[PDB]
């Protein structure tokens, strides 16, 4: 009885404190029973992650046949769109988005939560500001785990899957600085690391590690930035640096 | 090697 629609899931407005929202909206019996149920699990995980860089869902309420889920309202667009429009980041910009992509991972794992579907098709921008912030979203995928490595079912985006997920191994929380490294590494030159026209070709790529720093674009990238991206797209999960490791280097400790 | 630029490739697709 607070928040009052706008054009469009959807805006509104809290009544009160009149701060600009984004409403989803789903419905009865549409969607299906358990359907609904997928969204139960779904649902609680947003409300266990209250951070900056994480579309916040602030309220969840239960009406008549609808149900309505208030989130953080993002309006700057995709980080995808971001990266297209402006070719590829500088290493500046882009130390800058990582770490704030990675300060949101970090919070996630130290709470138990592993993404698998990090893209930056699911990153949001606050603004298309020269600074503005980014946001997580779609936890479709979010699953929430033990510091004990499992096989936690076959999912994620081909082109950005880790190699232990792609060998049917255990994995755990790196399966996300795995995604980190591919995003890094298209923030700086705006292709992808592994990639290929069929599906396989490609998991063999990411499977074997195959990845590489074509001249001339890369030679002209500093070093401590490529040692962060190698580190990322370590394979061996057991040595592959961590989100609150990452966030600790040079390369990314330099605000200045 | 190279691979296209993200922009020319398209947006992802997901898996299950």
């Amino acid at each position: 009885d607070n928040y009052d629609v706008k054009e469009e899931v959807r805006r509104c407005v809290h009544k009160t404190t009149g701060l600009e929202f984004a409403a989803k909206i789903i419905n009865t019996k549409k969607l299906s029973a358990r359907d609904f149920q997928k969204l139960e699990r779904e649902a609680r995980i947003c409300r266990k992650l209250q951070h900056p860089n994480i579309v916040r869902l602030h309220d969840s309420i239960q009406e008549e046949s609808f149900h309505y889920l208030v989130f953080d309202l993002v309006t700057g667009g995709e980080l995808f769109e971001d990266i297209v429009a402006r070719e590829f980041y500088s290493e500046a910009d882009a130390s800058h988005c990582i770490q704030q992509i990675l300060e949101s991972i970090a919070y996630c794992h130290s709470n138990g939560i592993v993404h698998r579907n990090l893209k930056p098709e699911n990153l949001l921008l606050a603004s298309k500001a020269k600074g503005a912030a980014v946001k997580l979203a779609d936890f479709g995928l979010a699953i929430e785990v033990n510091d004990s490595e499992a096989w936690h079912g076959f999912a994620g985006t081909p082109g950005y899957l880790s190699p232990e997920v792609l060998k049917k191994d255990p994995y755990s929380k790196p399966v996300d600085i795995w995604a980190c490294g591919v995003i890094l590494y298209i923030l700086l030159v705006g292709y992808p690391p592994f990639w290929d026209e069929d599906q396989h070709r490609l998991y063999a790529q990411i499977k074997a590690g195959a990845y590489d720093y074509p001249s001339p674009e890369w030679d002209t990238v500093t070093p401590e930035a490529k040692s962060l991206i190698d580190s990322m797209l370590t394979v061996n999960p057991k040595k592959r640096i961590t989100a609150d490791q990452a966030l600790k280097v040079p390369w990314i400790c330099n605000r200045e | 090697k190279r691979p296209p630029k993200l922009g020319q490739i398209g947006r992802s697709k997901r898996v299950v």
